[PDB]
């Protein structure tokens, strides 16, 4: 799905 | 076949617990089981009144127990009624709005924070007439009230914790207890988490894992005399209730019996009490994920684990025969289909020929794979797993080759080219080891000569890789156009429109297609030459946006773009990010809108069939050639069919993987999970219901004694989720009518921060409500079933207020009214700092760490950072993961200003706080709430005040979700504090200074945190 | 305000952070409503902007708006019985693609105020049979009355209410190096809002600037 | 394309001179351009043990605070991932010693 | 709409319909709602004027005409009985009702 | 004012549109707001009306007189302890068959 | 409040009968009574089996009850 | 010419 789903880490 | 049995009451020989969601009643006396009340939906909590007729209930509705409410059961006559009608928000680990104890008189008292601007805020409550009318207590937060000796005992955060063991964070359990009619003093504050609080004599029994395991505990009435009257060693004992003679629990899935003058313990013994249909039935839309075209306008998709072949109108259906857990399918030729089959052990690759129906399956493990790809000439496979690891695949025989592996991220973006010669994909990389970005460049591997050339530098994010056709050249799109976009409230700028696609020929001296060189005057005529080959890269002259997709057709090229838009509600709401598919014409460089509302595209082998998802959920699909004539692809004409016992089993195996797959630690994850797994699975054979595969698969997440190990979505019921009426006003039963006692409002001009009677232009605050929509609402009309529904509409409402003052307006009924009792609440005390401080001091409420928090920041920020002092109050904060951004405004000092001619004097920085700061903080700011709070000290930008945080930080980032669409976490980055290093974790931060605020604070309507806050800059301004 | 038969000037109000030039006349020429810059404190690194309107009889000054945060580009309709304005109050972060960063980039949104007390916000069609106006104008404490149109967020410079429908000038977003260092023009474009079906089109692009006639 | 080339230049010789252990970012102005340059360098040369931040030439403009507040960001904890590397934080900190270059031209 | 039975439009673009014995008087969209304010069994509902509904209400002993004026909220309700009453028309000029019923009568 | 259409088509749902521009006909949206009864007063209802029904409709009208007076009570009596459709269907049609008479049915 | 209750079937002490569309046991000795089966749709009859253990019971479903199975 | 175009101080 899309290119920039962006993945961070949550706290 | 027994049944998993939990969370238990007790009266006399009478014993209520629940049973496949459903309650149950078992008499010790006849040894008799029965069924008093079900298909209200999941029902977790029951609790029997005084005189043990009646039962107060908490029922969660919603697919995915979204939502609560309270009932009430009369065992006389076996009549049900729902009590609330507040649609109080619940997840697994804060099931709030539940039964919180009974008064003396036998009146029931709840804690809910429906009427609260914060969750954590569940205040206790008097229920009256059975919902009509209630009361507050204002003890403020409370889980259990228990009444010794005409003293009240509050139980604050003293419900369970099943996923995370052993718990000595800030927001653990504590108890209270009256001494003074109104004087309270904490008696039980231990190290650990304390729950489920009942009292038999003159002892508090509860429970805590301070020795390392659950066990049931007792004091006096003081505190003092703590005395240990279990040794349980299997499962951890929960629920504790009482009737005042024997104390009841159940554990691992068993009702036990504690008669404290005994001090003896039995299991009660019921045995089989339902056995449901094992066999069910499901849309599969509900549960549909990839979908791919095939060859011969046919669709392949995953559901729920299983795989289809069918026609569009889904018609003629063909079920994938692979048992359960298929996590990608893939054309592999004419007639075959690739897919990837995952078990516990791992993922394999496997084929399908759907013509024949032969289906081989090889047993090469490929580790955690996460995606796939099949040349178009079905030879090969291309696959990335959460090694880092790219490969091929020979479908002939099944040996995998590793390609590259990335020691950053998965390569999980690539593409073959048509000859199958070639493959491009994103290389995660880092230039260091601690550098904060993680870049990607494009990478080539040819088959032949079996070298990998850099198609581009490692300076940024390349992406998106794409071959034309002919495999002449690799087009692909970058961040690299830099330019900024300027902020419309905030000094600040981003990169926004910095997309741009990119192309290189694979035969050097061959010019980019898109710049229509004359070919008369190129002589190409070349080889193929990888070499150096970013060297030759070249743009094409398209608009710099945000782009995610680029596919290179004859004359013309289609691009994905991405509007820009705000993050709030895919970020609250899951809210899903809208696109639109551009054609970009390569000889009159003009671009087109081919299609919007879309939210994910696929493309054919043979790229003349295009597959989308819009922004409705639905999938369609539609010729390249005539976009105007697309289809609706339906897939739920024809049932999915499961067994509840074969996808427990999966499901509880892949929570159990993941949690060991993912936890931060790799060794400690090798003991835990080993330590664990049988002794949680021979529970999951119990399990009937949705619910009942939570409280297993919870409890095994909790042994890892580590935060953020939760359980998200899924489908445990099919019952509708509560609603609820609001206007943003609190209603009092005054006599036989309801009055307005308070009207709630933020910012008058914001956007939903007020009681929409004020669009009228009137203050509903005193006035009486005679009706709404006709109905007569008071002493006989409970006001908020009748709100309840009209939610969603428009009601007309009489209102009567100074004397013959009578309205009659067509009032908006709100689903939810939280964020403006939140606004309001924040106005409230930026109104009372301004006003206690006589203007010398500002004041900043930040309830998360998430796009939230970085709103309520700026929009306030804006406009107190100039005072002589400056409050930033992180109470109840949520967490997320902008603490820093956040910190990184904090710490701008001024060291200078602008004079200007005209005006007044402009600070620099602009974003820089003008004077003294002052932290707030409670038990319930918790996470990044965590970081921030040790960081606000660690950099000395102020003084710490309040209580203890959370002590949740270890992040997560999921990436799978179950069979059925659960999405579980786990906790995978560990913060480390430099001179703390995992400390804060299981601990959180402790404030400079300790504020308790005791249920007498409340009480006294004083808010001693923000009073000292005050009281503290005042001091600290006298220079 | 310059009397045109005399020449006599009258002060209305006066800012001491910038200037007063975004205004608008009502048709009846009773109201004058503006855009009027102010900060909290005098070290302030942000200017506010709260919409004022005066009112040529009684001659008093109302406040239409809060001072919190940037109020604008207000319209009067031709019946002169509600104030339309922009605000960039709808604040909404939009994720930067190269940088951990995120600004409001679309957290523009139109509001209205009805000038009667008790009348209701036009677009938000509730039938006439049920609404009792009928009032008279009072604009006091009119913020209260605030009401938002039901429009997607954007960044948008202007706002002019019609009969059945409303324009609205957008300005999609974009990068600023070309006007920063190519005098590049920001391109905007016209948008149409239909009060009655609630769909917005495009009625013309590539525009740098409007006027409309009186 | 020349200015680009140069930065490339110095940033490549830096790199040589310390032995990978420092990284360069130049600023051209405190304009939209200089926002651009800065950033261009600073996600991949904030990490080694020094920083070189030359701003010689810098044109003026208004975004120095900008920046500023970018290098004031002081890091004091790490990410640790169950795979890959660890996450710095601030992630828009400097990992180590800061120099400034300067010059008359610089206004 | 599971029980909807009689849909009428009103004028000010607005719609009437009755649904298991209760009546309605909503927009289009269905946001404004109002229910007519009579006890069980309301079958029909008719345009009367400007903001006026006339409607048949059933009970055991027949059918009886009523009014309703959705503006002021009055509704008053006659208690003349029509007998079965199977079709119901008010003239434009509100003045008169047309009615027939079982007794194959028009009135 | 012959301005207005109202229609319903062969899907079950509600339009409508002006007689001017037919083409810009709207779904008319009835279902935003739920539907609020009670289960006791629509079984007392619905009961007197078959019972009402059963008697004004048979084809013998003396008959009808008798029979219907003479089953109203004994069967409403039982009413009261219907909480499902049904049970008062079983209450239903046990009066219908005081009929004595076929095409007594309950669709 | 009482209940309307039909089409029943007896077993010795045991008697099932339909209450609320839902499936009802009788125990005659005791005098207790319990819903051993609901929420399948309405049950219009029940039958005990020979030994008196099993159940065969006729469940019907669709709105208006067009159709059933056992 | 607009209701949004910037004006700041340069340096």
């Amino acid at each position: 799905t899309q290119k920039a789903a962006a993945e961070l880490t949550f706290f | 076949m027994p049944n998993l049995l939990l969370n238990p009451d007790i009266h006399g020989d009478r014993i209520i617990f629940v049973c496949c969601d459903d309650l149950w009643e078992h008499d010790l006396k006849s040894g008799s089981t029965r069924k008093i009340v079900s298909n209200l939906g999941v029902i977790n909590n029951a609790r029997f009144f005084p005189d043990g007729r009646k039962i107060a209930i908490r029922v969660m509705r919603g697919s995915s127990l979204n939502t609560a409410d309270l009932y009430f059961y009369n065992g006389e006559n076996g009549e049900i009624k729902r009590i609330t009608y507040f649609s109080g928000k619940s997840t697994g680990r804060r099931m709030f709005t539940d039964v919180a104890g009974f008064d003396p008189d036998g009146n029931l008292i709840i804690s809910t924070d429906a009427m609260q601007p914060f969750s954590s805020m569940t205040c206790l409550y008097r229920v009256e007439n059975d919902g009509i009318n209630f009361v507050p207590l204002n003890l403020g937060p409370a889980t259990h009230i228990l009444f010794a000796d005409g003293r009240r005992v509050i139980g604050r955060n003293t419900f369970e914790l099943p996923h995370w063991k052993g718990y000595r964070g800030g927001t653990r359990g504590k108890i209270w207890i009256e001494v003074n009619s109104g004087a309270f003093k904490k008696i039980v504050d231990m190290s650990t988490h304390v729950s489920s609080p009942v009292i038999v004599g003159h002892r508090i029994y509860f429970i805590t894992d301070i020795d390392g395991f659950g066990q049931i505990y007792s004091t006096d009435l003081d505190g003092k005399d703590l005395r240990k009257h279990t040794s349980f060693t299997d499962y951890y004992p929960r629920h504790l209730n009482t009737d005042g003679r024997r104390i009841l629990f159940s554990k691992g899935g068993s009702i036990y019996i504690f008669n404290p003058d005994t001090e003896k313990i039995e299991k009660i013994e019921i045995g089989d009490l339902e056995s449901p249909e094992d066999r069910i039935i499901s849309i599969p839309s509900k549960f549909a994920e990839d979908f791919s075209p095939l060859d011969g306008d046919l669709i392949a998709f995953v559901s729920r684990g299983q795989a289809f072949i069918q026609d569009v109108s889904g018609t003629y259906v063909l079920k994938v025969p692979e048992p359960l857990r298929i996590r990608y399918v893939r054309r592999g030729g004419d007639t075959k289909v690739a897919f990837i089959h995952g078990t516990r052990e791992g993922d394999f690759l496997g084929i399908y020929d759907y013509r024949t129906g032969k289906a081989e399956k090889f047993e090469e493990n490929l580790g955690n794979v996460f995606a796939m790809g099949v040349d178009r000439n079905g030879k090969f496979a291309v696959v990335a797993n959460d090694r880092f690891e790219i490969m091929t695949v020979d479908l002939e025989t099944g040996k995998p080759t590793v390609i590259e592996r990335s020691r950053e991220a998965m390569i999980t973006d690539f593409t073959i080219s048509d000859n199958s010669r070639f493959i491009a994909y994103g290389f995660p990389l880092k230039h260091g080891e601690t550098d904060g970005y993680v870049m990607q460049a494009i990478h080539v591997y040819d088959m032949e000569g079996r070298k990998i050339f850099a198609a581009t530098t490692e300076n940024s994010h390349d992406y998106a890789p794409a071959f034309d056709a002919d495999s002449k050249n690799l087009y692909y799109l970058s961040y690299r156009s830099l330019d900024p976009s300027p902020d419309r409230v905030v000094l600040n700028f981003s990169f926004e429109v910095v997309s741009k696609p990119f192309v290189i020929p694979l035969i050097p001296g061959s010019p980019n297609p898109t710049k229509l060189v004359p070919r008369s005057m190129t002589s190409e005529a070349g080889e193929y030459d990888l070499n150096d080959m970013y060297k030759r890269s070249s743009p094409i002259n398209v608009d710099p946006g945000d782009y995610r997709m680029i596919i290179p057709l004859e004359s013309s090229i289609l691009i994905y773009s991405v509007p820009v838009h705000g993050e709030f509600a895919a970020y609250y709401q899951g809210a899903p990010e809208k696109g639109v598919l551009l054609k970009y014409d390569v000889k009159t460089r003009k671009v087109t809108e081919v299609k919007n509302n879309l939210t994910d595209l696929r493309l054919s082998a043979d790229r003349k069939t295009v597959m989308v998802r819009k922004d409705d959920g639905k999938i369609y699909t539609f010729p390249l050639e005539k976009p105007e004539d697309e289809r609706t692809v339906e897939t739920d004409k024809r049932p999915l069919v499961s067994s509840i016992h074969e996808e427990f089993l999966q499901m509880y195996d892949e929570a159990w993987k993941l949690a060991r797959d993912n936890y931060w630690n790799e060794a400690v994850a090798k003991e835990i999970s080993e330590r664990i797994y049988e002794k949680y699975r021979n529970l999951v054979p119990l399990c009937k219901t949705r619910y009942d595969l939570s409280n297993v698969i919870v409890e095994m997440q909790g042994e890892y004694r580590t935060s953020h190990s939760y359980e998200m979505g899924g489908t445990f019921t099919d019952k509708d989720p509560f609603r609820s009426g609001r206007i943003a006003c609190d209603f009092k039963l005054d006599g036989d009518h309801y009055v307005v006692a308070k009207a709630y409002a933020g910012d008058y001009s914001n956007e939903g921060e007020k009681s929409p009677i004020f669009e009228y232009g009137i203050d509903p605050t005193g006035y009486l409500i005679e009706d709404i929509d006709g109905e007569t609402v008071g002493a006989g009309s409970n006001i908020y079933r009748v709100l309840s529904e009209k939610a969603g509409t428009s009601a007309r409402i009489r209102l009567s207020g100074k004397g013959g003052d009578k309205r009659d307006l067509m009032i908006d009924i709100l689903d939810d009214d939280r964020f403006i009792r939140y606004r309001s609440w924040v106005e409230a005390n930026r109104r009372y700092v301004h006003e206690r401080s006589k203007g010398t001091i500002g004041y900043i409420h930040i309830p998360d760490m998430g796009m939230m928090g970085l709103n309520e920041f700026y929009r306030l920020f804006i406009n107190e950072s100039s005072y002589q002092g400056l409050i930033v109050d992180v109470r109840f904060n949520g967490g997320g993961f902008v603490s820093q951004l956040i910190i990184e405004k904090l710490m701008n000092k001024r060291i200078g200003y602008d004079n200007p001619r005209r005006g007044t004097l402009s600070p620099y920085p602009t974003n820089s706080v003008r004077g003294k700061i002052i932290a707030i903080t409670n038990e319930y700011a918790g996470s990044d709430g965590d970081i921030f709070s040790f960081s606000f000290k660690k950099l000395g930008l102020g003084k710490l005040i309040g209580t203890r945080t959370w002590g949740g930080v270890v992040g997560i980032t999921p990436k799978r979700r179950l069979i059925d669409g659960t999405v579980l976490t786990q906790p995978e980055f560990a913060f480390w504090f430099r001179d703390a290093g995992f400390g804060v974790e299981n601990y959180g931060v402790d404030p400079d200074v300790e504020i308790e605020y005791a249920p007498h604070d409340y009480l006294s309507g004083k808010d001693p945190q923000i009073d000292y806050a005050i009281d503290a800059l005042i001091e600290e301004l006298r220079n």
